[PDB]
RNA sequence: AAACUGCGAAUGGCUCAUUAAAUCAGUUAUGGUUCCUUUGGUCGCUCGUACUUGGAUAACUGUGGUAAUUCUAGAGCUAAUACAUGCCGACGGGCGCUGACCCCCUUCGCGGGGGGGAUGCGUGCAUUUAUCAGUGGUGACUCUAGAUAACCUCGGGCCGAUCGCACGCCGGCGGCGACGACCCAUUCGAACGUCUGCCCUAUCAACUUUCGAUGGUAGUCGCCGUGCCUACCAUGGUGACCACGGGUGACGGGGAAUCAGGGUUCGAUUCCGGAGAGGGAGCCUGAGAAACGGCUACCACAUCCAAGGAAGGCAGCAGGCGCGCAAAUU
């Protein structure tokens, strides 16, 4: 169970932080 | 002036002072940074406390004191302790029975800082309160405003 | 071997104490001649000390090493007994059994 | 009994206090662990809510760090100079915290010596026994004698260090608290602090 | 005076209780758990004062002995649990399933819901904090923490959790223009809109709530739990739909009521 | 049944003696602490007999002592979720430092640049010290998390040798529970602080400071902040806005009686908070007591004694005595 949810918070942490510099990039943008 | 005039050798805990020095990068003097927070609340942290010398291990921005509750504010009345100074507050109770008030006060020992100097007797003190200091002092001298009087 | 005695007024022998009379001991739990009442009580007892004397109303003895002759009521009869061994390897060690 | 409690204390203003409730036990003191350097002996405590404290009665190693090189060390505390609080804690030779002691240097030595050649004091002198001259030149390939090369950039000792190093003592402050964590623990003073406090200890004198 | 108090006096009880004075001098002291003493409505006062399975607290002990209750899909013997805010209880034997719920007047109503509701509740997290090798813990309202929460969620915001496994479902972020119920204070128990948030640095920030009829009102931001996004709930709301209705309104209802029925 | 173990016995009940910014009330704080229990989480994250370890001791049997107690002693057995000890496996590794060795570029001399790797040493889920960098958070950390070098208490810190129900197919797995241990989360509190508010008295006007009084530095102790205490230093701190002292048939408050308005008086008394258990003081145990239906002394009073000793604490419920104008059923 700690292996499941390690490596399911990670995928998760990388969406999030895609999510998070892919807003960032477009705020620059302005 | 010479900080170290107790028995122990005064330092602020967090800096790390005697890092392996480099002779090139010797200028005279070794360099000493300085620890210095921002209290919470909008207070700016004096120039004094930034780029100053002295260790006071109760002053609000150099020290390890945290200023929480109340925020109060009273006259300098004494300045004859050492880091603290006695200022007064003064209100008016309300006396229900007569409609009418009467003037009280009661003094608080708040600790100063050497961060502020020209600090006079008559001056607002803005004192933030936080942990037992000593005895009696709960509250640090957060801000000073002169009186008009001073010139 | 002398296990202990009570001496004229009842009061317990106790192995530590190196008087011939009588004392008064804070005895706590894991002490002889004392049984707590609740955890952690601890009470002033009298208590006789170790050295034999004349003032005894008993001395307890145990028989480290028989004689040659038997004593007609200690040593000619024996215990049937109960109660063996309860745990499992005080069993096996008893009747020398292999874990197997 | 003793009790750390404020009710026995007088006013701001100066008037006696009346108690209104006797001593409790979460006012407790207990005696204070004078520790003193001798073989370990630490006794337990039970304190409030369960809990431990380690007063340390004796000791005579603690793990102290050489900060400017990060080296952290278990070394024999051989002796107290300096107390800033009471001079008999150091006739009585009370290991406290702040309280300055001389340390051994001789691990703080051997990893001098691994990160080989730090400053030249008395190398060339009549003497050098055998085992430990091969932690000095040993037969290194050349990229490991390149690192230990360009590992001399970095050999600056100071020469209060240096004249420590000589005498086989370190002087040190102890940063732990041994009668509450069973500990005397610290880091060998360097810098302004070593000469201040080698002034107050020669002034002492 | 030493040590912890183990009774709790009938009149020193919570008021939304609605416990008599003459029915003994003590109230049932609700047990250490997930909800405060005065926020929490002990397992007994629910199975015996609102429900009336039981007439005595015996008969209480007897229904719960059996195993016939379950707090948030966890079966509870403990008479005296405290069962608070978002709580689901369901009792599989009569097969109905409950939430506890404020009603207007602050007062935990009788609310039932369907046995597909009673598979979740909502938590406000109450904090949010990096331990144990950089793992993201959050704790709730309820105390149940959760490893691994989705990184844009923080303090003051609602998760839906899944009861049989524990684990965020979806969340609702705080923010100007979600739902909320009010769960502490002068307004406890009212529903409505969050339209401000006005911070007090170093003091307790007052959130300003709009009803559904117009009608706003302020709490503390520790009083106020997200209930759904926007202004759609994600639960079920009990007869009154968190709009409290003054005196004069409540007393005309009641005399039209009882007009129209008998 | 007993007895060992575990938990509780620190709640409740009584009383109002002490107590005058003290208690207490409202208000805030612990970013300055402790926390049994409940709840949620962590609980192969250690890289070097386990198919179950050891010794006792109760209960029980038997022998006793004392005038006397919920006094116990001697002897013969026997258990554990008591006490103590302790392992396979996860376990394959990986990480950092140390680098016995191996190439290319190349003024093939005179140097500097990149990858694999074995002798070896520490890893961790906690503690103590030093240093470094800057996952999440706060109004604000010297917070949380991370990295490094070490440490890791004989009075030693966790990493289950525990217990019931139900079914199965080749030398293996497993579903529900109970109990226990560590850490985190403050559920329940407790302890300390902030602000403001307390009756009469000047026939109490100056008080505190030797023996801490106010503050500073370092420490000790403590659960922590703190003159709490210690050493040194400074000479401070309070006061007609009434300090300090004294008095109170003074526990504080919610509240009660009276009251046109304003007020006056009462509040021992069932709820909240405090204090105490004859008066003082000191402790054990425990998460929590300076506990008294716990212990240890002294002081006062008092019980049994075979005079050697033993045993006390109704301001718990009844009930006596005494006191009184004054208050109920063993």
């Amino acid at each position: 169970k700690n292996k499941e949810e390690a490596a399911e918070y990670a995928k998760l942490l990388a969406k999030r932080m895609k999510e998070a510099r892919e807003k960032r990039q477009e705020q620059i943008a302005k | 002036a010479d900080i170290q005039t107790e028995r122990a050798y005064q330092k602020q805990p967090t800096i790390f002072q005697n890092k392996k020095r480099v002779l090139l990068g010797e200028t005279g003097k070794e360099k000493l940074p300085r620890y210095y927070k921002n209290i919470g609340l909008g207070f700016k942290t004096p120039k004094e406390a930034i780029e100053g010398t002295y260790i006071d291990k109760k002053c609000p921005f150099t020290g390890n004191v945290s200023i929480r509750g109340r925020i109060l504010s009273g006259v300098v009345t004494k300045m004859k302790m050492q880091r603290t100074i006695v200022i007064r507050r003064d209100y008016l109770h309300y006396i229900r029975k007569y409609n009418r008030f009467e003037k009280r006060h009661k003094n608080m020992s708040v600790h100063l800082s050497p961060c502020f100097r020209d600090v006079q007797i008559g001056d607002i003190v803005t004192v933030g309160e936080c942990r037992p200091l000593s005895k009696t002092v709960r509250f640090n001298v957060l801000k000073v405003t002169k009186a008009a009087g001073t010139k | 071997r002398i296990s202990g005695g009570n001496d004229k007024q009842g009061f317990p022998m106790k192995q530590g104490v190196l008087t011939h009379g009588r004392v008064r001991l804070l005895l706590s739990k894991g002490h002889s001649c004392y049984r707590p009442r609740r955890t952690g009580e601890r009470k002033r007892k009298s208590v006789r000390g170790c050295i034999v004397d004349a003032n005894l109303s008993v001395l307890n003895l145990v028989i480290v090493k028989k004689g040659e002759k038997d004593i007609p009521g200690l040593t000619d009869t024996t215990v049937p007994r109960r109660l063996g061994p309860k745990r499992a390897s005080r069993i096996r060690k008893l009747f020398n059994l292999s874990k197997e | 009994g003793i009790s750390r409690d404020n009710w026995h204390k007088r006013r701001k203003t100066g008037g006696k206090r009346k108690p209104y409730h006797k001593k409790r036990k979460y006012e407790l003191g207990r005696p204070a662990a004078n520790t003193k350097i001798g073989p370990r002996r630490i006794h337990t405590v039970r304190v409030r809510g369960g809990n431990k404290k380690y007063r340390a009665l004796r000791l005579d190693v603690g793990n102290f760090s050489w900060g400017s090189e990060c080296c952290t060390r278990k070394t024999r505390i051989i002796d107290v100079v300096y107390n800033a609080s009471n001079n008999e804690l150091v006739r009585t030779k009370t290991l406290v915290k702040n309280c300055i002691v001389l340390i051994d240097s001789t691990p703080y030595r051997q990893w001098y010596e691994s990160h080989y050649a730090l400053p030249l004091g008395r190398k060339k002198g009549a003497k050098l026994t055998p085992e430990e001259e091969e932690i000095l030149n040993k037969k290194r390939s050349k990229k490991i004698q390149k690192k230990y090369d360009e590992r001399k950039k970095n050999a600056k000792i100071s020469s209060l260090l240096e004249e420590q190093f000589q005498q086989g003592k370190l002087l040190a402050c102890i940063a732990s608290r041994p009668g509450q964590c069973g500990r005397a623990d610290g880091y060998v003073l360097e810098g302004k602090e070593l000469e201040f406090y080698l002034r107050k200890i020669k002034a002492r004198k | 005076a030493r040590g912890p108090k183990k009774h709790l006096k009938r009149v020193a009880a919570p008021k939304h209780w609605m416990l008599d004075k003459l029915t003994g001098v003590f109230a049932p002291r609700p047990s250490t758990g997930p909800h405060k003493l005065r926020e929490c409505l002990p397992l007994i006062i629910f199975l015996r004062n609102r429900l009336k399975y039981a007439l005595t607290g015996d008969e209480v002990k007897k229904i719960c002995m059996q195993r016939f209750i379950k707090i948030d899909g966890k079966v509870r013997t403990d008479i005296t649990y405290p069962a608070g805010f978002m709580d689901v209880i369901s009792i599989d034997k009569t097969g109905e399933n409950f939430r506890l719920i404020y009603d207007t007047k602050g007062r935990f109503a009788v609310h039932r819901i369907t046995p597909e509701e009673a598979k979740y509740k909502l938590c406000k997290v109450r904090k949010i904090f990096v331990g144990t090798k950089g793992i993201p813990h959050l704790v709730t309202h309820d105390a149940r923490t959760i490893r691994y929460p989705d990184p844009l969620i923080k303090v003051n915001d609602t998760i839906q959790i899944d009861l049989e496994t524990g684990k965020i479902t979806d969340f609702i972020k705080f923010d100007t223009g979600n739902l909320c119920m009010v769960t502490g204070g002068a307004n406890l128990g009212r529903i409505g809109v969050i339209t401000n948030r006005e911070r007090h640095p170093g003091s307790f920030d007052v959130v300003h709530v709009k009803d559904a009829n117009g009608n706003s009102f302020a709490t503390r931001l520790s009083n106020i739990f997200v209930i759904g996004k926007g202004n759609k709930p994600w639960i079920s709301l009990p007869r009154g739909k968190g709009i409290r209705l003054t005196i004069a309104e409540e007393r005309d209802k009641r005399l039209a009521a009882k007009q129209s029925s008998g």
